[PDB]
RNA sequence: CGACUCUCGGCAACGGAUAUCUCGGCUCUCGCAUCGAUGAAGAACGUAGCGAAAUGCGAUACCUGGUGUGAAUUGCAGAA
RNA sequence: GGUGAACAGCCUCUGGCCAAUGGAACAAUGUAGGCAAGGGAAGUCGGCAAAACGGAUCCGUAACUUCGGGAAAAGGAUUG
RNA sequence: UAGGAGGGCGCGGCGGCCGAUGCAAAACCCGGGGCGCGAGCCCGGGCGGAGCGGCCGUCGGUGCAGAUCUUGGUGGUAGUAGCAAAUAUUCAAAUGAGAACUUUGAAGGCCGAAGAGGAGAAAGGUUCCAUGUGAACGGCACUUGCACAUGGGUAAGCCGA
């Protein structure tokens, strides 16, 4: 039936780990990530969910590069 | 650390406490209420004779459903009583601990008696159980704090 | 499964090293709040989902 | 007082009506209860050969009379409850059968 | 190939055969069998293992 | 004394089933202090651990039934 | 007399309200304009003598160099 | 492995278990399973449920029929 | 009653005024004494251990018994319904503070090979193995464990990809 009889057959994966976003949302058959839109060039982001815009906006990561840009702005991009 | 009822005389009394004891509060309330004002030695004898299923602890306040027995006709005529083994055993551990404290002070153990015995609910411990139509329900124990005070009898 | 991709083995390694109760000594560092490890995972309770 | 006596346990009358999946366990319970009544000791130890004898015919048929010997002996254990116990074992039966065999006392 | 080359440059020996496996905790572990010219006891005591 | 490490390691060495290993009750001390397959093999060679004989399934009534069918 | 039921009063529980706080939030105002093929945001894995997370950092990996300050770090141990 | 037409059921060997909370008692009412004198559907909306038949060998097998079926029809006998 | 208006009580600030405060403030409790028709207010006692009031003006997220109100807690219910399919357990011994549940041995039964046996694909992710264990968990129990802690473990020219 539906329900107990039918939840036993969950055995395959629709989604595996996406490579651009690291979430478990890469639709396999369709070959596209359902969260970062991947492999599309641009990222999937919509304004009907500002919450999902903030969860993955700029600022929630390491900022390995731009965190130094303010400091480099001060002292006017100087090289000695 | 200080109990509900202080002894008549503090120098001639020993006290024992147990907090967060994992035993049914209702059973140990009825045990204490059966044991209050007995002598220490008759309390040890009685309470072991209960643990060994030979003589009964009457159930009076929390008794709806407790079946009847003949071993309790002496103190409760309608004959309603049980034999709480786990609770009687915990209370025996505290009785021995208070007899030990009374020996350490130096009272006549043979003259000791249960001055003040109190059972008092504690924080309920939680665990989840599973019911038809996928509904999960609380499955929670009612542990008790048990305190007692043995005081030497005086003429 | 017995035939697992190297990516999934790579991430199982890290989700393994992320299971230990917090060290005994952190608890005495100055002005400290970390009490127990609130990010435990158990193999039977909370599936990684990946 | 230590003492060894040969009894005959009429087991049909003590196991009558018992549920099949329980006639042999109730046979062992009745052997212990019978040793308790006979020799007043609360602690009865049943020999493995008495067990094997009772259990040999299934769970739902047990011998009807079991000639046992109960040996009340000293509890030599320095830690102990009782000062004495009883050790019941299977007993040799004469060829003439249980005809007229009462309770005897062994030398 | 790199494991045998390094085991030669360091420790000045050679490996007749190397086996590798990535242990579940995450790092790789390599079993370097010495050609029976060299003695593993001798190398283990030249570096201090046993 | 738990010997669940020694019923295994013995069904494996004696190449039997865990219901065929026999560990003598009297020397559970030495069996327990035996802690390896090597030590299980010295115990087997020293006679403490035995293969029990296979339960008998004799076809003698089958043979008599046929020898009365011919 | 006593048990039970209701109750009053004292203490002890159960529980986390109320009171006092607050390296937080919210609002208003102001100053500057600075990401990316010279590889960015994000993701992943590693990285500490004893760390899991958070915080850093990239096989030079809770950092290297400079410069300023001028004697520490610190849960512990250790070269100093 | 045995019986059997048989990978049916029923018992056994290799291998695996006795894990399903235990003690006492035999009251109603239950749930699962049986048996009943005389009668055999009178119960009931309704033969619902249960009983009766059931393997195999030998004989016999009607109306009807698309001439293939009906058909294991029906009715009998034997079984160690 | 619906409804209207007037005068007041109370809460939290702001501008002023009057002060209380480690000889004990706020808050909270009382079978304490009062005041008011009433909202409420004043004092005593206690715990409490650092801040608080009263008056005039002025403002606002200001007054709770209801909304199958939101959140949190706690009762009776109630030691009650109940722990019941898969045939089955028993006796000595040992360890242990404690044994129906651990381990050994003897027995008795079950799966009966389209198995309750031996291996895998998927999926899980260290559950695998050893040593130990205060709690919690193992819907009874435990010396026990798939639980907790510390360590160990996965080797390929031929099996795969
Ligand atoms: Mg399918
Ligand atoms: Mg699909
Ligand atoms: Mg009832
Ligand atoms: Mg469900
Ligand atoms: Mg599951
Ligand atoms: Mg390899
Ligand atoms: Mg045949
Ligand atoms: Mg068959
Ligand atoms: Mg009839
Ligand atoms: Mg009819
Ligand atoms: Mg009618
Ligand atoms: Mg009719
Ligand atoms: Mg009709
Ligand atoms: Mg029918
Ligand atoms: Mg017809
Ligand atoms: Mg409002
Ligand atoms: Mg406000
Ligand atoms: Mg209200
Ligand atoms: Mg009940
Ligand atoms: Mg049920
Ligand atoms: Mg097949
Ligand atoms: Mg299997
Ligand atoms: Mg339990
Ligand atoms: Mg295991």
């Amino acid at each position: 039936t539906k329900g107990t009889g039918s939840f036993g057959k969950r055995r395959n994966k629709t989604h595996t780990l996406c490579i651009r976003c690291g979430r478990r949302s890469f639709h396999l058959q369709k070959s596209t990530c359902s969260s970062c839109g991947y492999p599309a060039a641009r990222i999937r982001k919509y304004n009907w969910s500002v919450k999902a815009i903030r969860r993955k906006t700029t600022g929630t990561g390491r900022m390995r590069y731009m965190r130094h840009v303010p400091r480099r702005f001060k002292s006017n991009f100087r090289e000695g | 650390v200080k109990y509900s009822t202080d002894p008549a005389n503090p120098t001639k009394s020993a006290k024992a406490m147990g907090r967060d004891l994992r035993v049914h509060f209702k059973n140990t309330r009825e045990t204490a209420f059966a044991l209050r004002k007995m002598s220490l030695n008759k309390a040890k004898r009685y309470l072991e004779d209960v643990l060994a299923h030979k003589q009964a602890i009457p159930f009076r306040r929390y008794c709806r459903g407790v079946g009847r027995t003949a071993q309790v006709k002496n103190r409760q005529p309608n004959g309603q009583g049980r034999w709480p083994a786990k609770s009687a055993k915990f209370v025996l551990d505290l009785l021995k601990n208070a007899e030990s404290n009374a020996e350490v002070k130096g009272l006549d153990v043979d003259a000791l008696y249960i001055s003040h015995i109190q059972v008092n609910q504690a924080q309920k411990q939680r665990r989840r159980t599973y019911r038809a139509h996928g509904r999960i329900n609380p499955y929670m124990s009612n542990p008790c704090h048990i305190e007692l005070i043995l005081s030497e009898k005086e003429e | 499964p017995s035939h697992k991709t190297f990516r999934i083995k790579q991430k199982l390694a890290k989700k393994q090293r992320q299971n230990r109760p917090i060290p005994y000594w952190i608890r005495m560092r100055t002005d400290n709040t970390i009490r127990y490890n609130a990010k435990r995972r158990h193999w039977r309770r909370t599936k990684l989902g990946f | 007082e230590v003492v060894t006596r040969e009894y005959t346990v009429n087991l049909h009358k003590r196991l009558h009506g018992c549920t099949f999946k329980k006639k042999a366990p109730n046979a062992i319970k009745e052997i212990r209860k019978f040793a308790q009544k006979a020799m007043g000791t609360n602690d009865v130890r049943i020999d493995v050969k008495l067990n094997k004898h009772i259990w040999s015919s299934g769970i739902r048929s047990v011998p009807r009379r079991v000639r046992v010997r109960i040996a009340r002996k000293r509890n030599d254990e320095e830690d102990a409850k009782e000062e004495l116990y009883s050790l019941v074992t299977v007993a040799e039966v004469p060829q003439e059968g249980l005809k007229g065999l009462g309770t005897k006392v062994v030398e | 190939k790199k494991i045998k080359a390094a085991v030669k440059k360091m420790y000045d020996i050679q490996a007749k055969k190397v086996n590798t496996l990535i242990r579940p905790d995450g790092k790789k572990k390599a079993y370097v069998k010495l050609t029976p010219d060299y003695d593993a006891l001798d190398v283990a005591n030249k570096i201090g293992i046993i | 004394v738990s010997l669940k490490l020694q019923k295994r390691l013995a069904s494996s060495v004696l190449k039997c089933g865990k219901g065929k290993v026999w560990l003598d009750p009297n020397e559970v001390n030495e069996i327990s202090m035996a802690n390896s397959r090597q030590n299980i093999r010295k115990l087997v060679k020293d006679g403490f651990i035995i293969r029990k004989p296979q339960k008998i399934h004799s076809r003698s009534r089958a043979r008599r039934a046929h020898e009365a069918k011919q």
